[PDB]
């Protein structure tokens, strides 16, 4: 699962990888577009392996519903319309930019950017044991990166 | 008469819609260059022809260039001119006048700012 | 911003990397045959390693018949396609039913800032001098540097797309260094 | 990391900062770095105990990286603003020693392109080079009266013309002719040769504004309005006498339960309402003017408008703007015909034009009036006619008398043969719903093989009108646009053949037009030849209860007996044919 | 002659049964069934249609006998257009004669994900971005209309007719044809900017008097008429010795 991976990121460069090595992707983007899904297709036609599979889903990691919703989609089976799925690493570089906010500045932008870095970071990898626990999967941890 | 038909190649009579760009170019040398003097007879008519090569560049360019002719001081040595026009745009040689482009020149004949051109170019309600 | 944007039914899925094999072969082959890919350039590795980890019987089949169908007495560039071509059909014949490898073979660039006489500042990606692969990229990092201290390609592709599939069998590991 | 060019990520020190052996990343090491935590080597070890990797490339060993970064951007701008302040100071010590007489000499002129529209005719090649990909064997061995060739062709649709078509569909951007050409079939420039504001103007103008536009300003004064309204988009009801799917009229039946208050009304529309409700209803005369009062009693029927919200909201409509008097249909011809009949008539003469023949008379110095047919065809025909005679009329609106004849599926053809043509050829129209214009050619094929014809105009036309669209949507053949959106699906990527999450077309409308003729005349005329028409077959299916299932009759045009294949057969083989030619 | 040239150069296939229609259309030319390069199919982005046409397409070339690795490439036309019924086929064609002339096949740029069911038909290839190739020499047009309305085109490039007659013949074409080129963007040009393309005909090429007997002569052809300049009949051209 692969959060801030838009175009010109480390995260495309990443996805580019993981989809040459031939890994099931669900990569989530905040600008969900024609741009964007003509981007996404472009790259997995040139890069994506055999066996390989790229999910492009909106989201908004500074929502604590779509992080439930999110991990509840992949974790799902294909009978109730998920992915039945089952994460073997997370990579939340999900950003927003900060800048010239010195400690007199902070405000809601500052403290929407807390809840996207930190706060639902963690709820991503609660969402995820919760749903692997659920399942019983003691011996196929996800590798947070 | 004085003032012949422009449209006329090799003395088969035309009309300036049935010439391409470097039969009219041709014309203009042949009836505006008086090859004893060996010069333009009017400046205003080497500028009328400098015109009409400058609108075939435009015409057969495919992206923003300089033009072949900077200063109309080349037209001086009209042939080199012709041959150096027309080998960057060879379509030109083959292609008849746009519509666009047979406009432009009867507009450029009707100038009040230039010596009447020695020619007549269309028979039309004007032609007196 | 803790607007909801997510939604199962906006969730787009690829997965026909089957079908986009032979158009990445096929738009190889087109690329060269009209000379926008030459010998030396590094997309025609780049564009190799991605066929081979999408090489299957029907795309080995579709590069066998389209390569052996090419006429080399054409063109120099149908018979630097053909060349490569076998050398490819070579390679996707060995990769079968391997696993599909992440291989980044982009030439690894430097920053370079240059002012010129007119005082504007540019910034452009230079190639590295030492570092023209990702092999050099990780000694260069396992040497570290003083301030750490404590108290076959761009030459001939054809050669280099046959070099692709052989493991090399690493004498001494790079952390001994 | 660094990010892509100059300001991103402070770039411009990056050189600065490596200068002291640390190391700055590009995204793609950074990329291959992180990767190198997915190792199996590393994964193992993650699950073992937590893995902290440091891939910070020494910047840690930097004391005051703050300070020292700060340093080396103020060391380039100083350095920069210097030289700037140096170079401008000799660039105005040179403006004043040379004026602007010396400086007017390094200035050139620039050639700005003009939109020069080709026809693409066929490039013909020399005789050596095009003996060379047909064996020899072939040179008289052909009839050339039995060889078809497509001679020209031409369509009307939602990208313009068959060349900005072509254009879309293979770059997906208009050239400068491209965009001149969507331009001037969209009217949003026209051309003005005249005196325009004192000053005579000779060229494109805004067609609005009657503003100068040169050619170059097209792409960028209109290229986003012509993208916007070209192709597959939300239906404009302006262009579909104000249908809209979100408020599409219908008519409930209602009995009234209380009388009405009495209006006002002719004599003979009293004596109608009369005539309808009988007992009902109560007209009497107003003595005063002689125009009567109908009073509609209890129990009386009345149809009360209701709206409903339809789900089908996008269609290929042809161009916002395109208007048959851009070609030159005039109004006489407008207001008489079916809108179908305007994209055929503009499509037959394209045709003609991409077939060198500005006027059609032409055919008859080499073929009998009796000799070019119209074998085109269309799935529904004139369906503005159809609403015409059906429900304008029931609503007593003002509909033309001749509306039946416009409706017709031969009409088309009827107006293309009475304003253009005038042959007296063959006239087969075909109804093949989506087939159509498949079956157009075959029967145009069959025709000029059969001697009947020698030239034919071939293809299709439909329009897109309100009752089809609802009418597709009951049949769930088109694709539900509430469905789309719900999936995130802009507009044009809704049909998308092929894909996994396809879910039914999108309706589209106009016109396509071929013109076939035998090779042997072809090549006496001397007209452009496009391709040959090898072959066009049709086929039904089989035994069925669905009519818009599609099954493999056409599998049929394979067709071989292979019980005998042990030795190839003479008669395929084209040097034994030549020899018994 | 020309029966002759009937009997064995076009309709040599006609009575033979080891030979199919598709097969001796092609050969017909010379082109074999590995020659058909382009397939542009009906294509509508319906389950039903696009998965069928695929099928029926690959049955096709697998009982031809056509080359393994050697797919058709599929061109969707109608991402673009949408699909307009009756035009469909036309506008297919249409695309059809452009691929064969330039060689550039168009890719379906909404091809986001092939249906993963498609990959069982193996002698198919569906791109998603144009290809420039050498040559197109032959394109199929496979439409399937409501009502069990199923139809198939082959159109071969018109290359592989100019071998089929004498350089003197060809080189004659080629001289008519630059000729009419040049005459119809003269016609183009003037008919765009005066709004006057379409000019629709007040008069037949003949009076009500010559009617029945241009109707009745298969030998009367139009002429310049020195008055007009318009191509009309003339009585003395109608049932002429000459």
């Amino acid at each position: 699962l692969i959060t801030g991976a838009g175009k010109g990121s480390i995260g495309a460069e990443v996805l580019q990888g993981l989809l040459q090595g031939g890994a099931k992707v669900v990569v989530t983007t905040s600008r969900f577009s024609k741009q964007v899904t003509d981007y996404y297709q472009s790259i997995y036609a040139k890069y994506g392996a055999k066996g390989s599979t790229l999910i492009v889903v909106p989201f908004n990691q500074g929502s604590k519903q779509d992080v439930e919703a999110l991990i509840e989609f992949i974790y799902d089976t294909e009978k109730n319309g998920g992915l039945g799925w089952d994460l073997d690493a997370i990579i939340p570089f999900a950003a927003i930019p900060e800048q010239g906010i010195e400690l007199e500045h902070i405000d809601s932008k500052s403290e929407f950017a807390h809840r996207i870095m930190l706060t639902n970071i963690l709820r991503m990898m609660g969402c995820v044991k919760k749903q692997k626990s659920a399942r019983g999967i003691e011996t196929r941890p996800a590798q947070v990166i | 008469f004085q003032k012949p038909w422009f449209a006329t190649v090799n003395g088969q009579a035309r009309d300036l819609a049935t010439m391409t760009y470097e039969e009219v170019a041709k014309r203009l040398v042949e009836l505006m260059f008086i090859r004893s003097t060996n010069s333009w007879f009017d400046v205003t008519w080497r500028t009328f022809t400098g015109d009409f090569l400058r609108r075939v560049e435009e015409r057969f360019t495919k992206s923003k260039t300089l033009s072949l002719i900077q200063s109309y001081s080349l037209l001086d040595k009209p042939d080199e001119a012709i041959e150096k026009v027309f080998n960057a745009y060879p379509a030109a040689r083959e292609q008849f006048l746009n519509a666009q482009d047979i406009d432009h020149f009867l507009s450029m004949c009707q100038n009040p700012m230039q010596k009447p051109v020695p020619f007549v170019p269309v028979l039309d309600r004007r032609f007196e | 911003g803790v607007a909801t944007s997510f939604s199962r039914k906006k969730a787009r899925t690829f997965d026909s990397s089957w079908n986009w094999a032979k158009q990445s072969l096929l738009s190889l082959y087109f690329e060269i045959i009209h000379g926008v890919l030459k010998n030396v350039d590094r997309e025609v590795v780049s564009e190799a390693i991605n066929i081979m980890n999408r090489s299957n019987d029907a795309l080995i089949k579709f590069m066998e018949y389209h390569i052996s169908n090419t006429d080399e007495t054409k063109g120099e560039n149908y018979q630097l396609v053909k060349t490569l071509g076998e050398q490819l059909i070579e390679n996707c014949k060995q990769v079968l039913d391997v696993d599909p490898v992440y291989k980044d073979v982009a030439k690894p660039t430097g920053p370079k800032t240059a002012i010129d006489k007119n005082g504007n500042i540019t910034y452009s990606e230079e190639p590295r001098e030492k570092v023209r692969k990702l092999s050099q990229y990780v000694q260069e990092m396992a040497l570290g540097g003083p301030i750490t201290k404590e108290s076959a390609l761009d030459k001939d592709s054809t050669k280099e797309v046959a070099s692709l599939p052989n493991k090399s069998t690493i004498s001494k590991t790079v952390s001994s260094t | 990391t660094r990010g892509t060019g100059l300001m991103s990520a402070n770039n411009i020190i990056a050189e600065g900062i490596e200068k002291m052996g640390v190391r700055t990343f590009s995204q793609k090491e950074m990329a291959f770095n992180l990767l190198g935590l997915l190792t199996p080597e590393v994964v193992e070890l993650c699950q073992k105990s937590p893995v902290m990797a440091d891939l910070n490339g020494g910047l840690q060993f930097v004391p005051e990286l703050k300070e020292f970064t700060a340093k080396l951007r103020k060391e380039l701008v100083e350095t920069s603003e210097v030289r700037k302040a140096v170079s401008i100071e000799t660039a105005l010590e040179h403006k004043v020693v040379n004026g602007n007489s010396a400086d007017a000499a390094y200035a050139q002129v620039e050639i700005q392109p003009r939109a020069n529209i080709q026809l693409d005719f066929p490039e013909l090649k020399p005789y050596k080079q095009v003996k060379q990909i047909a064996p020899a064997e072939l040179e008289g061995l052909l009839d050339l009266e039995r060889v078809i060739v497509v001679t020209g062709f031409a369509e009307v649709g939602p990208w313009g013309s068959a060349r900005t078509r072509w254009e879309m569909e293979a770059f997906g951007e208009f050239s400068l002719e491209g965009c001149v050409e969507m331009a001037w079939i969209m009217g949003f420039i026209s051309y003005h040769n005249g005196n325009l504001k004192g000053r005579p103007y000779t060229g494109w103008v805004d067609s609005k504004t009657k503003e100068p536009v040169d050619d170059k300003d097209v792409k960028a004064k209109y290229e986003t309005s012509i993208l916007e309204h070209s192709g597959i988009r939300l239906i404009e009801p302006e262009l579909f006498n104000g249908y809209n799917p979100e408020k599409k009229e219908m008519i409930q039946e209602v009995i009234v339960e209380e009388d009405l208050e009495p209006f006002e009304a002719s004599k003979e529309t009293a004596e109608q309402f009369k005539h309808q409700h009988g007992d009902k209803v109560d007209i009497f005369e107003i003595p005063e003017t002689g125009e009567y009062s109908v009073k509609l009693l209890k129990g009386a029927t009345l149809y009360i408008p209701k709206a409903l919200r339809f789900d089908r909201l996008v269609a290929g409509q042809i161009p916002t703007g395109w208007n048959a008097k851009t070609y030159g249909i005039s109004d006489d011809i407008i207001s008489q015909v079916d809108p179908i009949t305007l994209f055929v008539l503009v499509s037959v003469v394209e045709a003609f034009i991409a077939s060198g023949i500005t006027d059609p008379y032409e055919m008859y110095k080499y073929v009998h009036v009796s000799e070019v047919g119209n074998c085109s065809g269309s799935g529904m025909g004139g369906v503005s006619a159809l609403r015409g005679m059906f429900k304008d009329r029931f609503k007593d609106e003002p509909v033309q008398n001749d509306i039946l004849q416009e409706s017709f599926i031969n009409t088309m053809s009827a107006w293309v043969n009475m304003l253009l043509i005038s042959s007296s050829g063959p006239i087969k129209t075909p109804v093949g719903a989506c087939a159509t214009s498949v079956e157009s050619v075959d029967i145009g094929v069959e025709t000029i093989l059969s001697g009947k014809a020698r030239i034919c105009i071939v293809g299709g036309y439909d329009d897109f009108q309100e009752e089809g669209s609802f009418e597709f949507g009951n049949m769930k053949a088109t694709s539900n646009t509430l469905e789309e959106f719900e999936h995130g699906r802009t507009p044009a990527e809704m049909s998308r053949p092929a894909t996994t999450t396809r879910n039914g077309f999108m309706e589209a409308q106009g016109a396509g037009i071929q013109i076939i003729m035998q090779a042997d005349l072809a090549l006496k005329m001397g007209v452009p030849i496009y391709g040959i028409v090898a072959m066009a077959a049709t086929a039904t299916d089989k035994i069925g209860r669905s009519v818009p299932a599609p099954g493999k009759g056409i599998l049929t045009t394979a067709r071989e007996h292979h019980s005998s294949v042990k030795y190839a057969s003479p008669n395929l083989n084209m040097k034994y044919r030549k020899r018994q030619l | 002659l020309r029966a002759a040239q009937q009997q064995w150069g076009n309709d040599f296939y006609k009575r033979d049964p080891r030979i199919a229609p598709l097969r001796g259309a092609l050969a017909t030319y010379g082109l074999t069934i590995d020659d058909l390069g382009v397939a542009s199919f009906h294509g509508t982005s319906t389950k039903a249609n696009d998965k069928n046409e695929s099928a029926t397409i690959n049955e096709m070339m697998k009982h031809l006998g056509r080359s393994e690795g050697n797919p058709v490439i599929g061109v969707f036309q109608k991402f673009l257009t949408g699909h307009p019924k009756g035009a469909a086929g036309a506008w297919m064609m249409n695309g059809a004669l452009q691929i064969l002339n330039s060689g550039i096949i168009p890719g379906n740029r909404n091809a986001d994900n092939v249906d993963k069911i498609l990959e069982q038909f193996e002698y198919v290839l569906y791109p998603s971005k144009t290809l420039k190739t050498d040559g197109v020499r032959a394109v199929s047009i496979t439409s399937f209309g409501f009502g069990q309305k199923g139809g198939q085109a082959i159109v071969v490039h018109p290359d592989y007719l100019y071998g089929a007659i004498t350089e003197d013949r060809y080189n004659e074409y080629v001289a008519k044809v630059s000729a009419r080129e040049k005459s119809a963007y003269k016609f183009f040009h003037n008919g765009m900017i005066y709004n006057k393309l379409f000019v629709s005909k007040e008069h037949a090429p003949y009076t009500d008097e010559l009617e029945e007997d241009v109707y009745l002569d298969p030998l009367a052809r139009v002429s310049k008429d020195k008055k007009s300049g318009s191509l009309t009949f003339n009585s003395k051209n109608i049932q002429s010795k000459d």
